[PDB]
């Protein structure tokens, strides 16, 4: 028996990053008795690392129009984005940024006192025909840090109840509705059932399914996994955004400016291999081409290092004065993250996960969806927002500076939806006396696991397998091999050994729970990728190089046979796992093309991808 | 920014663009991504 403590709130938010804080602040400000459950201290959430921008069509540097931001986001999504959610996000963005300013975020300003804005992410004016937009806003060099401190701080006067260093284990589902969350107090080992009328899942990404990612070790897909364990679908988990040049062993990305200033990529044979794949553009080829090229170098046996699993970015041929003046700080960064002296040695680099477009499917109000007999349906009492969700505003490819925006827009949307449908003090639904018992049983099994495989060994094997089979280079045979490997590793979960049997601050146990969650995410990612026989956005297949829509949008629509839903790929992947057996099931649901108001913002029909 | 810190501007006003309270040192977007000390923050 475990000490089990019951709590009752109006609402519970799982996560204290930008999305969860925006939802919890909103609910508390509106008078809801709100709990925020977070495994990390709030200001240590990954959002704190987001030093850059947030897009909003304020029109401070030139004429702008949020409908032009809508267009950029739809096109960037490669027509897997849901245009109703994209309409919502882009139309709300100017108000969201001004709200944040009013709450105390000190966005930088022009001489005339307006929020200063930058061009970024390939954004455009006039539906792609107007040249570059300037709609990216920031705070000093610390936008995400300012966002977390602003929202966390402002919530305190409204008495949000923070459960810090609590690990959410599962949703409290009853008869198809969510009634709260069951969580582990990591400090003392007690089990807490936090009942609420509405639950918001804002748990961030799952980058740690891969060997190289830009998030810390705590980005383990825990909210995704809770959804899977409830028998609910995850969505589009195969759509993972990579960057070509992350530092090996660190995951820290380095700027394309390293190559713009003259740095070059080298393989184990000392060759400047981009001259082979991009004879004109060389190391300044597009990110997709560089990522693919680096991956082929490693696959074909030309990787560097003891494990031949990375390549080199060479800067030591540039005069040190240039490095110091044109790339100030690169020396410090290379030393800190790679122990490399860039005047003497190359920086080891490999393609690195940065963002998870996929996640928990929602509508534009943040309501979590199930999909039954071809019909989308909301799950009563359950919401999701931020990187953990799939609204889907990013579809097959997130635009730069749209990810901080999605946090605030959809965290706010979840709070607004709850406020519109409920009142503080509404009766909180009851839960059965043994609600959550399966979560406690699992925890106890891991706590006393005495198999033969260390958690860290199984995790590394999964991460390497994902990196080698489900990353930038995707082809059937390799994906199929990877699927078999991930399924075998899933079976190895039953053979884990843990070392700490105690109840106080048992982080060994937490890391094992996180591994279970990572493995569920990895299974769904790789099986979804294997099934999707097309190329779209971040998912590029060597054997299916074309985007497969309901029409051939490279040709005039007049006179084409429209393909049946089951015969094209312009549809979201829905994935499910039987957690006991590891059996993966895939279904599909349509992309939402309709906007919230066609007169205000026209649906953008699919168009050929421009490169 | 310990060993190679980004240049802080007088009154936090960029002398070129007159931006107040924005990114220090060179323009972070000058290579098309968002760079700080050679790290790519976003793209
Ligand atoms: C990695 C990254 C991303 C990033 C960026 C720089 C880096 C290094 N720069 C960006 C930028 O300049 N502009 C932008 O638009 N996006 C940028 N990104 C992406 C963006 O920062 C992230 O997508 C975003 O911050 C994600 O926010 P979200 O609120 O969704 O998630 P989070 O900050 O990771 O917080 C997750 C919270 O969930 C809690 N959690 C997780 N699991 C549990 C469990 N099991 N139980 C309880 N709580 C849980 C965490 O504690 C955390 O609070
Ligand atoms: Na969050
Ligand atoms: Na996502």
């Amino acid at each position: 028996q475990y000490p089990v403590v019951d709590h009752e709130f109006d609402a519970v938010v799982v996560g204290a990053g930008g999305a969860g804080l925006r939802a919890a602040f909103g609910l508390s400000e509106a008078g809801f008795n709100t709990a925020c459950v977070t495994k990390l201290f709030p200001t240590r959430s990954h959002t704190v690392a987001a030093q850059g921008g947030i897009n909003a069509a304020l029109g401070n540097m030139e004429e702008d129009n949020w409908r032009w931001h809508f267009y950029d986001t739809v096109k960037g999504s490669d027509w897997l984005g849901d245009q109703d959610a994209i309409h919502y996000m882009t139309e709300q963005a100017p108000a969201a940024v001004v709200e944040l300013e009013n709450y105390g975020m000190p966005f930088s300003r022009t001489e005339d006192g307006k929020i200063y804005q930058r061009a970024f992410g390939g954004q455009s004016l006039k539906f792609g025909k107007g040249g570059q937009a300037h709609r990216c806003c920031c705070v000093a060099d610390r936008t995400g840090h300012s966002l977390l401190h602003t929202l966390y701080g402002r919530s305190l006067r409204y008495d949000t109840s923070y459960f810090v260093e609590y690990f959410a284990l599962d949703l409290l589902m009853e008869n198809g509705e969510c009634r709260g969350v069951i969580a582990l107090c990591i400090e003392d080992g007690s089990i807490h059932r936090i009942r609420a009328k509405n639950t918001v899942v804002a748990t961030g990404g799952y980058g740690r399914t891969y060997f190289s990612c830009t998030s810390a070790h705590t980005s383990t897909g825990d909210g995704t996994a809770m959804i899977t364990r409830a028998g609910l679908p995850c969505q589009d988990l195969e759509f993972v955004q990579f960057h070509p040049t992350g530092i090996y062993g660190a995951g820290c990305l380095i700027t394309e400016g390293c190559r713009g200033e003259g740095g070059i990529l080298i393989n184990s044979q000392g060759e400047r291999f981009m001259e082979r794949y991009a004879p004109v553009a060389k190391d300044l080829a597009s990110r997709d081409v560089v990522s693919r090229s680096m991956t082929l170098e490693i696959r074909e046996g030309r990787g560097c290092g003891p494990e031949k699993d990375h390549v080199y970015l060479q800067l030591h041929h540039l005069p040190p004065e240039q490095l110091a003046t044109r790339l100030p700080g690169i020396s410090e960064t290379a030393m800190i993250f790679a122990g490399v002296d860039v005047t003497k040695e190359p920086i080891p680099v490999l393609p690195t996960v940065h963002y998870n477009m996929g996640g928990i499917p929602t509508n534009y109000k943040g309501q979590v969806l199930r999909h039954v007999n071809g019909q989308d349906q909301i799950v009563p009492g359950l919401y999701a927002c931020g990187e953990a969700a799939c609204a889907s505003v990013h579809g097959a490819n997130r635009l730069g500076a749209n990810s901080l925006l999605d946090l605030v827009v959809f965290g706010r949307a979840c709070a607004l939806s709850i406020e519109e449908s409920c009142r503080p003090g509404d009766k909180v639904p009851p839960i059965k006396p043994n609600a959550g018992e399966e979560s406690v049983m699992n925890l106890d099994k891991l706590r006393f696991a005495d198999g033969s495989i260390r958690t860290s060994e199984l995790r590394l094997s999964m991460q390497k397998s994902m990196q080698n089979h489900a990353a930038v280079f995707r082809v059937g045979s390799v994906l199929q091999e990877g699927c078999g490997k991930i399924s075998k590793l899933y079976g190895d979960l039953k053979h884990l050994k843990t070392f700490d049997r105690g109840m106080v601050w048992n982080t060994d146990l937490v890391e094992t729970l996180e591994l279970q969650n990572l493995m569920l995410c990895a299974l769904q990612t790789i099986y979804g990728a294997e099934a999707r026989k097309e190329s779209r956005g971040a998912h590029a297949r060597e054997d299916y190089k074309v985007r497969i829509d309901e029409y051939d949008y490279s040709k005039p629509i007049q006179g084409q046979q429209k393909k049946p839903f089951e015969e094209h790929w312009r549809k979201h992947t829905l994935s499910y796992v039987d957690v006991g057996t590891g059996k993966v099931t895939l279904e599909y649901r349509p992309v939402i093309d309709k906007t919230l108001n066609e007169a205000d913002c026209a649906t953008v029909p699919p168009a050929i991808r421009s490169y | 920014l310990e060993k190679e810190p980004l240049e802080k501007f007088p009154d936090d006003v960029n002398p070129v663009t007159k931006e107040k309270g924005g990114p220090r040192g060179p323009e972070p977007t000058r290579y098309g991504d968002w760079e700080r000390k050679g790290r790519c923050i976003d793209f």
